[PDB]
């Protein structure tokens, strides 16, 4: 028996995924400046922070 | 669930001019039932079509579908409509009359 | 398997059950999980596209061969920095050799 | 006047499964889905047959005879106001290698109607799923139809 | 003030 | 098609990612560009007037980039054109690859 | 009060208007018992409007109560409520009911000395 | 002042302090750490215990209640009294429950400062 | 100010309580707009002085910080005799940079 | 009198001290004593660390399966209140588990997830900002 | 697993870059505007001289409208009874030729269409759940439809279809034998208005404000208007739009007569309007309207909406009249105000009423003093009434009236001393803080002999409202402490003992800071606590805020005891004090995420007012800003240039030789800056070190510092360009032998580009 009259959580079985996985990293180009080479984007991390 | 601007009438142009009634009917009762129709004559309305949907559902997901239908060698080109003013009074006399009607039918008061 | 476990557990994986996997996998399975994830399921041919650039542009790109929001950061090179400072002496090996004395600031570690 | 109750109040139930004014009692479980098998539902009513219902498009029905409601309105006053619902409910199994995997069915439920749901022409206990196989026939009130489900393959 | 708490910390006043 | 337009653009601005100098038509481009961010609608607007009606274009410039063992032609194609084209570069491929009018044996395949 | 670029709409209308013909012996309120007359401006307007307006009938009342009115002002002021002719023929019927009331040596209107 | 505008007073509270990039530890919540009592208002007349439970609970274990009607009739004031199991849990229900819609009626949330029992 | 001509004067009875000048507006006339020679001072309605109003720009609006002059062309063609020259309006010009720059940035 | 009233509002007192904060205080001075009775250095060989890293269940293995099979037999007979149980709850800052009549419906306003959103959003920027900074250098 | 790729874990992505639209910083309130509809159209009763009316008109009258509305009002009691009994409701035959335009036939088409929508809505359940490569025909119709208006037009969205749609076809003009209708045509130029280059704004403008009188009012605002009411205008559109109605209804001065309740129910939401120009501008096109259109058209237009039954427009009807009683004067209005606020059927226009007077005492402010005494006997029948509602109301306008009338009519506020001295005590709840704020405000227009008495009985509610959480209790007590425990009646003593401590137990605290009108609100009391108890007071219970963590905090309490010291003076800081105090300034000066004058001008205060107190710590002080000028980021090295610009009075008259040789050779050091801003304000503060010590021993010799300047001439940045033109012209009027007069002319050939 499945108890009936109970409120509707509008939610389903599949996966979801929780919301502190997503937005961090943003942009819509590839990291290589087109192409330019006399910039400095060797790593990816301030040394020392 | 719905954004206010979403309405049960919708303003439709680029239509095949003296399109067929019929179709008119099917091909937006391919949603649900249309309370009305009205097509333009004058030639600056020529093309155009306002459509009265009685079910906000059906109007809404009408246009949520069809918008950007291809029929007749042009896309259905689709837009809610702002029924923003009025265009004639509103009939006090008959209107008291069928309140009249109501209350005399009902016993409020 | 984890979104499978993920289903059976009516659960939402966690960023935990991906920090192992987050730089691996070659999409590099981060990218799954950008800002702009949506408007980039819209870029088809890009590897074309970036190759046929020489014809659009004078410079030429070592790096034709990739996209950064599509294939991921394939590369780490960031103990590179930290093992050469420490293999050319460390921070104090290498600051005799400059004129961090006549600054006469107190100590190396804010200068910028 | 009355009391500090600490029993429930239709207001929480009444603003979620709320619907054109009539509150629903049975709502959709998580396991919900829409089927990839293509169902549908052959009424007869004594052996002249209706038009078909092809049932594949939604994760549920509900049957009942309040028809601005649900979706297949049973009219014979046998019929309970919200009586049944076809629901599809994706449920493991174990395949002959017992990799585990799962497939959308089709169940029916009992909402607790006045004289019943019958599969098979049994009454079922209410509340409970039960599950819908090949070439079964359904049977609601006392009325005079019948359903047979099948689907395009079978 | 800061210089106070600068001296207990690094030792007597 | 405003996904396609921002994909679009978003391309077309990785060039001038450095701003040097760099000078009038250029600037005129970086104008463009940034315009047509500011209002959508109207450039897809003239982009499908151009798809529609335009059938005579402006002159090309060519030169060539040295590699030192061959040569690189290099053409220079004026700006409006250039959006037009752009956007339609990515929508052909958007929809060529929905209906997969490419097989799989041709290959800078977005994949690998 | 600041501006220039604007007319005086008040004289405008005290120019070009058509007014009523009882409108010039100038008429004070001390002479004058109003509560008798309240009950005939409460029907003459509620008839006229089909219902009843307090507010248009406190209007009239408080822009009587004053000790010499201008009824060229009143006749203006009712304009809009009224329908314009309405508001011509209801003033120069009460305003010269006023005269009648106030030769009256109780202040009060002839035709409730007779009724 | 009618209620909803106090409703609207404490999200500016919110989005405000978001902006100004304040720390979680001198939040405005902070000087309320010491209480675990929040106060909602504007309920419907109809709500009982069993809702205001089933719908609060969502944030911790639910201590103490205190619905407060009027004596003579027994009938709800519209206003309610809750006690958490963990201050915490006020800080969450404070931020994410101020200004829901419950029938129509938008209900309204914040802490208690000294409480007095009744 | 005799360069726009959209704007208005309060133009009611003088006062006592000098006026005051903003620092974009500060060292100018109040009609004749110049630069120059400033004889009399600024007195102005109680009214524009009351109130919210009060150690205000008469021109500008915002904190005033100076006394308000008449240059000496105003003193003796006798401008300075009209009550309290408080431009009361706002003009077209402050509401439409402020929409074009709020579009802008 | 005095007495009956004394019950009444120190229990009152503990409430709005409510109980949650005053037992993790109880277990962190425990916590804090057992530790001051020991060296200032822990090793990895101290027992305490061993055994606890044993007990520490990591993924992908199947002694797992008879592991969570022993304390899920065990911990079964125990005098516990309820604890909620159903479709996962949202995910709050401080990871609070619902009371155990919480009726499943998610009735926020939307702020938990907008703020994990703007903390996401932060580090995102900051990646952004540092390499402009050292591009131009 | 390149389908979980194509899988997105959970559109438009322009949003970043378009200007915000007003119909987003809406509520459920305000989203009752758009939810208005056009009336149809209204006889003006002042045509024909005041005709006698041919009847057959189709043209609405006060009647009219008036029966509307009751029946409507009958209409809701109804439907709610029913409801009881037992938006998207369908609509009739006439509703859809009430909303519909003309030029179009109806049409069900078959009486089977008619019945496949009998089918179609009954059973939708699928009967069957219905490519390949195909060559394509080719064609010329998809070419030949076009959206766009040919000519020198400006681009027309794809929304605002709906209302210049008609300018898409385009046929030969005598064919549209209406002129009318060619009229209406060339004067939906609204398009070139509304959206357009600044050219053809200006010329647009210019020839419909020329052309108005022959266009006529009717067809303007028949296009106008809608436009004003559609749902996705944003700000500048509308700030265009209504420019437009104020030029027009300029030009026509009468012929509005008709349109004023039309252009009322558009502009009146401009009055509750969060953009203050917004408000300024619709308060200033319905002073010009009531102008235009005289008091009677007004009066009647607007009367049967105080009976209206939305708050919305009762509320904002309520504001349009004040404005309308401002531009046409309170005499003329005020048996039309007895009227409402005295009818006694509803309680609506009794509110109404009352709130028409307090938005008369807010706007028209000193102007009501003649009138005083009929307004506050239009009032005070509001006190006593036993609607709670009207009773509050009746005491915020009463409040409102005495503020707009400080000290002065308290012989007119004589009658109504007493409902509220009597109501304060036996009211608990909201009335009580609307009656607090009234006899607050009187309080001052009160002679000794009667605020003393009132005072101290006040005083004792206060001090139990100090604990109460609601915000407006706390925002009204903070308003009447200012008033009550600030006058010349008390004594210091009675504060200093029982207002301070809960006083700041209750009222400094963060969410004060964070709320904005709060803010200022908590400042002024506690200066004016301040200005009767003395400073020393107030600093020592404020001083170790300034090293609190909220930043919004520090700078609320930085506001105050500068704002404190400015007015009384250091005299009474001990030295206890003066040490907290310049350690709390130097703290708050190093912590800040901002950009505020706030902690700049906190400092140059506190400074210049200890004065000369203030030599034993100049080396803190300069030790400091030396060492954050030299940092990393150019926020503080620019606040710590701004620091020496302001505290350039004190380092020379205690004479730093060292320290001040110091920071003159230090800054002329730097002023090789490549952040315009932080070389602006060395600019600054070299300026301020020259005005103090001389041109004639600057320790950067003016012969040194002058070279050095001439290239920074041509630097194009403004804060640059504003300082250093103002150093040089201090050096050219008062050094100006210190120079030569080839670099003279060199820097008259560069100030000849500063022109620009
Ligand atoms: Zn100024
Ligand atoms: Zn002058
Ligand atoms: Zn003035």
């Amino acid at each position: 028996v499945i108890a009936l009259g109970v409120p509707n959580p509008r939610t389903s079985n599949e996966v979801q995924y929780d919301q502190r996985l997503f937005n961090q990293s943003k942009g819509m180009d590839s990291g290589f400046a087109g192409g330019e080479d006399e910039i400095y984007n060797v790593y990816d991390q301030a040394w020392r922070g | 669930r719905l954004p206010p601007e979403v309405n049960r009438i919708l303003y439709i142009r680029n239509l095949p001019y003296k399109i067929t009634a019929e179709e008119m009917y099917d091909i937006f009762g391919k949603y649900g039932p249309i309370r009305q129709i009205r097509v333009g004559n004058t030639p600056e309305t020529r093309g155009t079509a306002y459509v009265v949907y009685e079910d906000i559902f059906d109007a809404k997901n009408a246009c949520d579908h069809l918008s950007g239908f291809n029929v007749c060698n042009r896309y259905l080109v689709v837009l809610y409509y702002n029924a923003n003013r009025a265009f004639q009074k509103m009939d006090t006399k008959k209107k008291e009359e069928q309140l009249k009607l109501l209350k005399e039918k009902y016993g409020i008061n | 398997l984890k979104r499978q476990e993920a289903i059976a557990q009516n659960r939402r994986l966690t960023l935990e059950d991906l920090e192992d996997s987050w730089d691996r996998g070659i999409p590099r399975i981060n990218t799954l999980f950008q800002k702009d994830r949506h408007t980039l399921a819209y870029d088809k041919g890009w590897r074309v596209r970036t190759d046929f650039k020489q014809y659009q542009v004078l410079k030429q790109n070592p790096f034709w061969w990739t996209h950064q929001r599509h294939d991921g950061k394939l590369w780490n090179l960031n103990n590179y920095r930290t093992d050469m400072i420490q293999a050319l002496g460390g921070v104090e090996g290498i600051l005799e050799h400059t004129l961090f004395k006549g600054t006469y600031f107190p100590t190396w570690e804010g200068l910028f | 006047k009355e009391k500090p109750s600490f029993e429930l109040s239709g207001a929480l139930l009444e603003d979620t499964n709320t619907f054109r004014g009539v509150v629903i009692k049975y709502s959709e479980p998580p396991e919900a889905r829409i089927p990839k098998k293509r169902w549908r539902l052959y009424p007869f009513k004594n052996d002249e047959v209706l038009p078909v219902m092809y049932i594949h498009r939604q994760s549920a029905y509900l049957l009942g005879r309040h028809r601005r409601i649900a979706d297949i309105p049973i009219d014979h006053p046998s019929c309970s106001k919200q009586h049944a619902v076809f629901q599809y409910r994706l449920v493991e199994y174990t395949r002959a290698d017992g990799t585990v995997g799962r497939r959308v069915k089709p169940y029916i439920i009992d909402l607790g109607s006045g004289n019943g749901t019958f599969l098979n022409n049994k009454r079922i206990e209410p509340q409970r799923y039960y599950e819908l196989k090949e070439k079964d026939v359904l049977k609601f009130g006392f009325s005079s139809r019948e359903y047979v489900l099948l689907h395009e393959s079978s | 003030t800061q210089s106070e708490i600068r001296d207990i910390i690094l030792g007597m006043e | 098609d405003t996904k396609l337009l921002i994909l679009a653009l978003e391309r077309l601005k990785e060039a001038y990612s450095v701003k040097s100098r760099l000078n009038q038509s250029q600037r005129e481009e970086l104008g463009l560009i940034e315009q047509a961010y500011d209002n959508p609608h109207e450039a897809l607007s003239r982009i499908k007037r151009h798809l529609l009606t335009q059938r005579a274009f402006k002159e090309v410039g060519i030169e060539f980039m040295d590699l030192y063992s061959h040569l690189v032609p290099v053409y220079d194609v004026e700006p409006l054109e250039k959006i037009t084209d752009a956007y339609l570069d990515q929508y052909l491929w958007y929809e060529a690859d929905k209906r997969r009018l490419f097989p799989p044996w041709i290959k800078p395949a977005d994949t690998e | 009060e600041q501006d220039n670029r604007f007319s005086n709409k008040q004289k405008k209308l005290l120019k070009q208007l058509k007014f009523a013909e009882c409108l010039e012996k100038k008429v004070d309120m001390s002479k004058v018992n109003l509560e008798v007359i309240k009950p005939w401006i409460t029907k003459r307007v509620t008839e006229i409007l089909g219902f009843e307006d307090d507010v248009v009938i406190e209007f009239i009342f408080n822009q009587l109560e004053v000790k010499n009115p201008d009824s060229k002002m009143m006749q203006i002021n009712l304009t809009g409520f009224l329908n314009g002719k309405n508001a011509r023929e209801f003033m120069g019927e009460l305003w010269p009911l006023l005269l009648s009331a106030q030769e009256n040596i109780a202040g009060i209107p002839s035709a409730f000395l007779e009724l | 002042m009618n209620p909803l505008t106090k409703v609207k007073l404490i999200n500016e509270l919110n989005e405000r302090e978001v902006q100004l990039g304040v720390a979680d530890k001198v939040s405005w919540h902070s000087e309320y750490k010491d209480s675990a009592w929040i106060f909602l208002g504007g309920l419907p007349y109809e709500l009982t215990e069993g809702d205001i439970i089933c719908v609060f609970s969502q944030y911790g274990e639910i201590v103490n209640i205190n619905l407060v009607r009027d004596k003579k009739t027994g009938k709800s004031k519209g206003f309610c009294f809750l006690c958490y199991e963990d201050q915490r849990s006020t800080i969450l229900a404070v931020d994410n429950f101020n200004g829901i819609k419950i029938k129509g009626r938008t209900i309204r949330v914040d802490h208690v400062s000294n409480y007095r029992a009744p | 100010a005799k360069h726009h001509p959209d704007l208005i004067f309060c133009r009611k009875q003088a006062g006592v309580a000098i006026g005051r000048l903003c620092e974009k507006c500060d060292g100018k006339c109040v009609i004749c707009d110049s630069y120059v020679r400033p004889c009399t001072l600024v007195r102005i309605c109680d009214e524009c002085n009351y109130g919210s109003y009060q150690g205000r720009c008469v021109i500008c609006g915002g904190p005033g910080v100076s006394d308000a002059y008449y240059c000496k062309e105003c003193t003796i063609q006798e401008k300075d005799r009209d009550g309290c020259p408080k431009i009361v309006n706002l003009g077209s010009s402050k509401t439409d940079l402020f929409y074009e720059r709020k579009k802008y940035g | 009198k005095a007495e009956k009233d004394s019950e009444r509002d120190e229990l009152y007192a503990q409430w709005g001290k409510g109980l949650a904060q005053s037992r993790q205080q109880q277990q962190n001075v425990e916590d804090a004593m057992k530790e001051m009775q020991k060296p200032l250095a822990r090793y990895i060989d101290d027992e305490d660390l061993d055994r606890m890293l044993r007990e520490q269940e990591r993924e992908g293995d199947p002694m797992a399966n008879f592991i969570k099979k022993n304390k899920a037999k065990e911990n079964k007979n125990k005098k516990v209140r309820p604890r909620y149980s159903g479709p996962a709850p949202p995910p709050n800052r401080f990871n609070i588990w619902p009371g155990y009549r919480w009726d499943g419906v998610d009735r926020s306003n939307g702020f938990e997830q907008k703020r994990f959103a703007r903390l996401a959003s932060k580090k995102a920027v900051e990646e952004l900002a540092y390499k402009w900074s050292v591009e131009d250098m | 697993p390149v389908a979980l790729l194509n899988d997105i874990p959970q559109y438009d992505p322009f949003a970043e870059h378009r200007p915000p639209k007003i119909a987003d910083r809406e509520d459920e309130y305000k989203k009752h505007r758009r939810t208005m509809i056009i009336s149809p159209e209204r006889l003006d009763p002042f045509a024909d001289g005041g005709k006698t009316p041919d009847p057959k008109m189709n043209a609405r009258t006060y009647m009219d409208v008036m029966r509307e509305q009751h029946l409507t009002k009958e209409e809701r009691e109804i439907r709610q009874q029913l409801a009881e009994k037992a938006r998207n409701r369908p609509l009739s035959d006439e509703e859809l030729d009430a909303m519909f335009p003309e030029g179009y036939k109806v049409l069900p088409p078959p009486a089977g269409y008619v019945p496949i929508r009998t089918p179609a809505r009954k059973l939708t359940a699928t009967p069957t759940p219905l490519t390949g490569f195909h060559m394509q025909t080719e064609d010329r119709t998809m070419k030949s439809v076009n959206d766009q208006p040919s000519g020198n037009l400006p681009f027309l969205k794809p929304d605002d279809i709906q209302y210049f749609d008609k300018l898409l076809v385009d046929v030969d003009e005598s064919t549209l034998s209406p002129e009318e209708q060619k009229e209406r045509k060339i004067m939906k130029l609204l398009l070139k208005i509304k959206n357009g280059t600044p050219p053809m704004r200006k010329a647009a403008l210019r020839q419909i404000t020329d052309k108005a009188r022959e266009f006529g009012a009717g067809p303007l605002f028949n296009q106008i208007l809608p436009l004003l009411m559609s749902p996705t205008l944003e700000d500048q559109e509308r700030h265009l739009l209504v420019k437009v109605i104020d030029r027009i209804l300029y030009k026509l001065d009468d012929l509005v007569r008709p349109y004023v309740h039309k252009i009322l129910v558009v502009i009146e939401p401009l009055l509750i309007d969060e953009d203050y120009y917004a408000r300024v501008e619709g308060r200033e096109i319905i002073s010009n309207l009531a102008k235009a259109a005289g008091l009677a058209t007004m009066i009647s237009t607007m009367r049967p909406d105080i009976d209206n039954m939305d708050e919305y427009v009762r509320n904002t009807t309520a504001r349009a009249f004040a404005v309308v009683a401002s531009a046409l004067g309170i005499p003329s209005l005020l048996p039309f105000l007895k009227a409402v606020c005295k009818s006694k059927k509803s309680w609506q226009a009794r509110h109404t009423g009352i709130k028409i007077v307090q938005q008369i005492a807010i706007l028209m402010g000193c102007a009501i003093l003649p009138h005083l005494r009929s307004l506050v006997e239009i009032i005070e029948h509001g006190l006593v009434d036993e609607q709670q509602k009207v009773r509050t109301i009746s005491a915020l306008a009463i409040a409102a009236l005495a503020e707009a009338a400080t000290p002065y009519g308290i012989e007119s506020f004589d009658s109504v001393l007493k409902p509220l001295w009597k109501g304060i005590r036996q009211h608990r709840g909201k009335g009580l803080a609307a009656f607090l704020k009234a006899i607050g405000y009187l309080i001052p227009l009160m002679d000794a002999e009667y605020a003393n008495y009132y005072t101290r009985e006040v005083m004792l509610i206060l001090i139990r409202e100090f604990q109460s959480p609601d915000e407006e209790m706390k925002k009204i007590v903070l308003k009447v402490v200012k008033q009550c425990c600030g006058t010349d009646g008390v004594e210091a003593n009675y504060i200093k003992t029982e207002i301070l401590p809960p006083f700041f137990k209750h009222f400094w605290q963060h969410r004060m800071a964070l709320d904005r009108r709060n803010y200022r609100q908590l400042v002024d009391t506690t200066v004016e606590l301040a200005n009767k108890v003395g400073a020393a007071e107030i600093i020592s219970r404020i001083v170790d805020d300034l090293k609190d963590e909220a930043e919004q905090y520090r700078k609320m309490v930085m506001e105050t005891i500068e704002k404190i010291m400015g007015n009384l003076g250091a005299a009474d800081i001990d030295h206890k004090l003066e040490e907290q105090l310049i350690d709390g300034i130097l703290y708050a000066f190093q912590e800040q995420t901002t950009e505020d004058s706030v902690m700049l001008n906190g400092f140059g205060t506190v400074v210049n007012a200890l004065g000369k107190r203030v030599k034993p710590y100049l080396p803190q002080i300069c030790g400091t800003v030396l060492w954050r000028l030299n940092n990393k980021s150019a926020k503080v090295r620019q606040q710590a240039a701004d620091l020496i610009s302001r505290t350039a009075v004190v380092m020379k008259t205690c004479q730093e030789e060292k320290l001040m040789g110091h920071l003159g050779v230090v800054l002329y050091e730097y002023l090789g800056e490549e952040y315009p801003e932080v070389l602006g304000s060395i600019l600054g503060a070299l300026k301020a070190i020259v005005n103090v010590i001389g041109m004639h021993k600057m320790t950067p010799p003016i012969k040194d510092l002058l070279p050095r300047l001439t290239p920074i001439l041509k630097n194009r940045h403004e804060k640059v360009q504003e300082n250093c033109i103002d150093l040089v012209g201090r050096i050219a009027d008062r050094g100006a032998e210190y120079v030569s007069a080839r670099e003279w002319m060199r820097i008259c050939f560069e100030l000849l580009e500063l022109l620009k």
